[PDB]
């Protein structure tokens, strides 16, 4: 009965910053079955990071994620306007459940 | 003609450096397979490297995304040891998941290819294909991706069928001339039994392989090759061959079942027992599959709570990248000597410079005489090598 | 290239049926572990069910668990979600994803997302 | 030491995976030959797989407009099957159309070259030139483009010169030793015969070939050793193995006649005889060579209704391109078995993305065990290969 | 064990298709040795093929002015025929003027390097550096550049040392296991002979050689075997074989002098007697090496003024490019096979668009059967090769 | 079945070219190992070239700081003589120090790797890792980098471990079938012994050596396989044949002492003797390892103070940079044949334009002939050459 919570709602930043997006478990998840998704409005979701660490194909560079046991963290070290969406964090072990998700503002 | 294997086993006081292919290396300039799951195996004069190819070359644009185990163009290639897998090797057979014999007559190929739920394991023996089966778990269908063993022109071969954390079916084959004579289903105290490193131990055969759900320890599949009879059991050393495992001090063995300790993943590997003791070797980090290490655990092999290290050789360094290790048996004039290949993996998922994953080897033998120390990576650096 | 089409999302009345289809175009459905992930319109993904290579459905959320049917059929390609006794939770913007088992490295994140197909529950 | 056959066939259910060579994947990073035309044929010992190569390598200015037939630079490459066609791979004669014996002690390569009015046949046994032979009817003097087949010392081969839409002028040439002993001109029913795939039925030679001219059953061609006679008819099954032909519920065949149902051109394939049923391969779409399967027609080999399916297998999925298929014969321990190969071809004329036209093999043998399903195409993404 | 050729000459009634190289076309795209100067010889079982390399690969920063005859770093190379020169060619020693020979049991390899005033001849068999000898006229010391003659155990090699245009001395060397156990200086009435093309005609070696001084008609070297001793003339046939030579309608032979006619230059190439008449090739341009066609004259070898022709082939097209030729001699069941060979020379001092000067060879071997008419060029686009 | 090397040595006048690798050369097209320190050693049919590999071809980004000696990625190429090190060339072991031997019946490969301070020695003998040893000096394990010799099945090997610039521990170690027999300490007059060109004389087994220490006259091993003694002493000549040393006219030699003359550094070297005269080789140049020349000197095996040379031949010009030279020996019909190598090193730490280092090879052996001039450098143009 894991609860992906991610500490960050609704956050704001500008083009050039650092985003911290946190993702807490309820419970230790027992593995790296964590994984990051980005989702822009209109678009389907897509990809960053697989097992908490591990960078997707064809993903940024600035895209980088770590953590174990229960918190997870997702880091972009340099904004662009393209950056900015509904950020998910997905435990696809067992029990499959998202998280419900941080949303990165313009400032 | 067939071997029997019946030399007594060669003492071992450590492991001497064999072979290295520096595959990875020799990819930034020449076409080189894209590989994973190697292993090693003889005929009775020389031996043999053998891979799961990608159905590409390195410098290639094929080679992207090569990180999953189970594509239609895997194929089992086949150098002689020492030759890296050049555009001249020969594969052998369709197969995403293959285990290799010479019975000192023929080779014998066990390739299984296919859909994941509809597997065919094809048995080609003397180059011909003689026998074939299906799956019976109606899941990926998989077997030792390491040599097996014949004794007497009979081979027995570890198929195991299933999930790896769910409900999963392991059944021993007997082959002769690449025919199925008897297929055995596994009894026993193991559970989850996977890509065994199987060696002769006459008059029958024992594997060692990983399990992936529950134990970090080792299942033993103990084989009768006159009665077809099996016995399972897990690796008693309190200090546990597989990856990810405890640490030394809080780690434990059980030896009639999993020690239920870090055991949700594994990792391909190797262990064989000198009298009371067992020789093993692990990665050097507890949780990724970061160097390679042997040691001998005293009384290992048949006391658990026991974790009195000796002959401890490092080698891979413990900040270089390992993987998939497994055991081959070298007939020598007056005993049967145990040799280990290391396969060190290069690429995604783990280092993500590049976009292909494929592996290198190094091949270490038993010796009874003296040795130093070193250590035997990859050497190749992503940084520069093509992307 | 590999591509994720879903089709089949249209108004339904509630306490009713729908069919919805995903068809693969690069990839074959033989090898990969598919599954069924809606957004509700105001709310976070939810992992509806789960298929795997072998065509076992693995999971299914609490909420669609006797009510939702998931299918495949590999001859055509085809992913299939036999929606039964809609209620106006059910409302949402599906997608079917698609992620692999690895024989040694287990499983891995879904990388390939259909554009989505909605439904609509309504009076 | 004459290879004579005299074993029964083997009871087949099916077909397993052998092999596949990955040429096209292989073709983007490393110099692979362009080939066409490809067959596998088996010395007593091993396979090894043969092709029509184009004179260049893939990634090369002069595997430009690689999709003509006939030019002075094709030879005939043969390797060890698994073996992809590298560089070093031999071209043991010039040839445009082919056909390869292995009689037990040697190899017999039969190699048409020259002009397409002129055309000259090359007979090579044990590496020497023995004899020779000029084009009768001045056409296209072409070959089975597969393996033949020796009985005794006593190879034979299909020969036809003429025109690919009306009649032409079939021969079967008796060769031993690489000399032509008879010639024997084309006797029975069958009105165009092209491209057989011949595989031993002991005491003679049986022949399956394609009719480009009039039909979409394939003709039968049925040589005896010992008596130099031809008879000739057509394969039974309503379900016809050519392509183009009809959709499975329109297809009809005569058994001594072409059907006259879409017969106007062809594909290279096989089929056997089962009792009164029939193995056959054909392509999955009826107009063109995308796919491939094989299936069982009950009383297919008899019957010219009957269009009874069974123990239908998928080699290349419909959407995946096929090409010419045949058939080979291995040698057991007890019986003869079958084995095909299909050819898969890319690149120009249907692939408008890159210059050349090549293709890659995969090949099935025969089983009388278990297998499961799955799907093995070319799998080259020609988008991302070189022009 | 050692080959005597006792056999009959093979009854010929023209010459089909064997080998073709292609090493040009596929120099385009993969590592391919730069060679000149090849020939073909044969073991009892199959046949090799030869070259001088220029010590490096085409695609390659020294294969720039490649056209110079004699480096340190030329070497003769030997593959199967078939075998490309890549990279995988043994180079078997360092010479830029070659001659290879089988005994029947083991190579011998005579081979020519060091300074061109002070060259040196090894004489290599079995593997073995056996005998060696330096230049007698100290000038450019050069031999056959064709497959040499064994008979009983005894091989015979011409070389020649002295001026190119003028009065050289030619030395018929008689060799035992790689050992020079007899040294005879040409004898008779020719008076410049070079690269002989050398034939087994039992119990003698006979020898068709280039008159680079006074001929275009070609000298004769007939050597006995038994008691050592060498006769000279030259080939009556009114159509002479050597390039630069007069048109057909005004050229001529004596058999006894060379005719003096355009005899400033020369290329190597090939004669036979078949009874009364000779088998010979030759360049189709009399004046440069472009084209190549074969034919029979009939008393062409015991008439001068003969000048009927019969049999002609075009083995390369008149405006496509040649080069040296030469003979070999197959043992065939019952009777002696011959067969010749064309250099398709590619390059610089006739092709100014590349840097390097290359060749590629076709290969053809008599027959007593048919055959029909073709060109078999060398085929690559030099427009658009790499440099 | 073993080899005895009883026959006498063949008389020798001088050496004629034998071999030629041009690695460089084929190195700017195609892939070709980066190689150094190589040899040739000889089974009883063939002869192979061995060199310690670098774990990357020349046109890599692996082959930079590939002029470091002792690295984990370095194994032994071992190809036939003539065969470039392309990419399906064996890597038999890991090795930065090697030492190869045939005894008649199969190879033994003499391997050391590991930690400069701690490093084993790996025998691997017909494929098998039979025995090893741990460095007892606890340096620089190193071993002849040549050819060893076996007499009657007991191969000999040359160990040396310690200061380079002083006192060090050599060991000879008598192998019997991989397996270590006997290990003698190194006694004599010769108080520093590296890197051993050995040669069968008969009953014995004679090493010249380079002295690193103080010596530029090269150390003599004499080894008596039966008795297993062993007696060290310096080549006579007062030409000596390390580099650096003094000029021919200020250069002394001791018959028991080293010289003290320019012995701080050294170079692998070669000698044998003829009577009392001694057959040598080194470079040119007194200083740098440019160029190379052989020549026999009167009474330079048993007289100190003899400068009288004769029979001079340069192998590489002056200007021409080469490297480690050794012997090796081929058994005759009759006699045993002395044959050496040169090494050709190009690269960095002397050439600055590219970025590796690496060599090629030129082989010459012993002749009764005559011989001619020349030279025969590496001839690659590093300016033009990837870096
Ligand atoms: C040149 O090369 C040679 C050959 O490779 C080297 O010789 C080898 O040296 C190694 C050094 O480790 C020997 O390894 C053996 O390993 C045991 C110690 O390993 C500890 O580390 C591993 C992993 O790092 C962990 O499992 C343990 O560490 C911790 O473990 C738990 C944690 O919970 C704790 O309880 C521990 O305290 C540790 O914190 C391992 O301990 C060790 O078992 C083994 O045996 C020696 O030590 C025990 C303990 O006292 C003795 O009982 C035993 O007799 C050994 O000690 C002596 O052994 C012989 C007896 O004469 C002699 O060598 C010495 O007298 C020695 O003191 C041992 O250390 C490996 O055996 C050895 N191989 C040989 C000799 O063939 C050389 O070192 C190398 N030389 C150089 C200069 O580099
Ligand atoms: C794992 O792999 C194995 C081995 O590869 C698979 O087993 C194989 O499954 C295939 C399924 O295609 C079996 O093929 C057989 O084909 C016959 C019907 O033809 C069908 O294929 C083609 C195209 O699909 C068409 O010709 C047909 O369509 C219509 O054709 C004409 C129209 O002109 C009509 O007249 C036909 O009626 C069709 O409508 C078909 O689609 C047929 O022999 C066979 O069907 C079985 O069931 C029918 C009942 O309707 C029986 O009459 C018939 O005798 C067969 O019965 C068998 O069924 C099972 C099979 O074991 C047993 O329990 C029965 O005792 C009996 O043997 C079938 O469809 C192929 O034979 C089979 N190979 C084997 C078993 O070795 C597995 O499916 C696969 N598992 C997975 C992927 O999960
Ligand atoms: C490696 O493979 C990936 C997957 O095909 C390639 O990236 C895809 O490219 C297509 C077309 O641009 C996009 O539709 C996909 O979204 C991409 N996938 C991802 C997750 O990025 C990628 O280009 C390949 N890389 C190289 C260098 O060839
Ligand atoms: C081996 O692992 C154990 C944990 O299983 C380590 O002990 C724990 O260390 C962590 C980190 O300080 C603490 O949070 C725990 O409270 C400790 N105890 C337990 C039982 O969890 C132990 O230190 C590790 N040993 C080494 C050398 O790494
Ligand atoms: C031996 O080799 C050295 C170089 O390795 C030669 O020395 C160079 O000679 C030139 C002559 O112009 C000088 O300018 C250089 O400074 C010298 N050293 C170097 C490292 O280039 C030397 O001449 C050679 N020959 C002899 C007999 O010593
Ligand atoms: C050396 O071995 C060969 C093997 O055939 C033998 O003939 C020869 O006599 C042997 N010589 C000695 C002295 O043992
Ligand atoms: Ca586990
Ligand atoms: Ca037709
Ligand atoms: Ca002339
Ligand atoms: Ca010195």
């Amino acid at each position: 009965e894991v609860v992906l919570t991610q500490s960050p709602g609704t956050l704001s930043l500008s083009p050039g910053e650092r985003a911290t997006l946190s993702c807490r478990a309820s419970q230790s998840l027992g593995t790296n079955y964590l994984a990051w998704y980005q989702h822009k409005p209109g678009q389907s979701p897509r990809l960053l990071i697989d097992g908490a660490s591990t960078r997707a194909i064809g993903i940024p560079d600035r895209f980088s994620a770590s953590g174990s046991g229960t918190d997870f963290t997702l880091t972009v070290s340099r904004l662009e306007p393209e950056d900015f969406a509904v950020y998910y964090c997905q435990h696809y072990g067992n029990p499959y459940t998202f998280g419900q998700g941080t949303k990165l503002e313009i400032k | 003609e067939y071997r029997n294997w019946s030399k007594p086993q060669c003492g071992i006081t450590g492991f001497a450096p064999f072979s290295k292919d520096n595959s990875i290396r020799l990819s930034a300039g020449g076409d080189i397979w894209v590989t994973r799951e190697p292993y090693v195996s003889c005929d009775p004069d020389k031996c043999y490297q053998f891979a799961l190819g990608q159905g590409t070359t390195l410098n290639n644009v094929h080679s992207n995304n090569t990180v999953r185990d189970r594509t239609p163009y895997r194929t089992l290639l086949m150098n002689e040891l020492g030759v890296p897998f050049h555009l001249g090797t020969k594969q052998v057979c369709i197969a995403w998941s293959s285990s290799s014999c010479h019975d000192g007559k023929a080779w014998l190929h066990v390739c299984i290819t296919g859909d994941d739920k509809n597997a065919t394991a094809s048995f080609i023996y003397n180059g011909r294909l003689v026998d074939s089966v299906v799956s019976w778990s109606k899941d990926i269908l998989r077997t030792q991706e390491s040599e097996c063993v014949c004794i007497n022109g009979t081979c027995t071969v570890v198929m195991t069928d299933g999930s790896a954390s769910g409900k999963a079916d392991t059944k021993i084959l007997f082959i002769e001339e690449g025919k199925i004579v008897h297929t055995s289903t596994l009894s026993g105290s193991a559970q989850h039994v996977e890509e065994c490193s199987c060696y002769p131990r006459y008059p029958g055969v024992r594997c060692v392989c990983r399990d992936n759900w529950k134990g970090s320890n080792r299942p033993i599949v103990d084989i009768n090759i006159k009665d077809h009879s099996i016995v399972s059991s897990y690796v008693c050393s309190g200090l546990v061959g597989d990856t990810p495992r405890k640490n030394d001090s809080s780690s434990s063995s059980h030896c009639l079942d999993p020690n239920n300790e870090e055991g949700g993943h594994g990792v391909k590997g190797w262990a064989f027992d000198d009298g009371n003791d067992v020789w093993m070797g692990r990665t050097i980090n507890e949780t990724s599959r970061l160097g390679y290490e042997t040691f001998k655990v005293i009384e290992g092999w048949s006391n658990p709570k026991s974790k009195l290290q000796t002959n401890r050789q490092v080698i891979v360094d413990r900040g270089d990248r390992s993987g998939y290790s497994g055991i081959f048996s070298v007939e020598g004039k007056s005993c049967i000597n145990r040799c280990f290949y290391v396969e060190l993996i290069r690429g995604r998922k783990e280092e993500t410079e590049v976009l292909w994953t494929s592996n290198s080897i190094v091949v270490f033998c038993g010796t009874s005489g003296t040795y130093g120390t070193g250590s035997w990576p990859d050497g190749a650096d992503l940084n520069l090598m093509p992307i | 290239e590999v591509q994720l089409v879903e089709s089949g999302g249209g108004l339904v009345q509630p306490g009713g049926s729908l069919r919805l289809s995903c068809a693969a175009s690069g990839f074959s459905f033989t090898t990969y572990e598919m599954n069924w992930v809606r957004q509700a319109p105001g709310k976070g993904l939810e992992w509806v069910s789960h298929i795997s290579s072998s065509g076992l459905v693995i999971y299914y959320a609490d909420s669609v668990k006797g009510r939702f049917t998931m299918s495949r059929d590999t001859a055509k390609n085809s992913l299939y979600l036999q929606m039964d006794s809609l209620t106006v939770a059910d409302t949402a913007v599906y997608y079917c994803a698609r992620h692999y088992f690895d024989r040694d490295w287990g499983y891995s994140g879904m990388d390939l997302w259909g554009q989505g197909t909605t439904v609509t529950v309504s009076s």
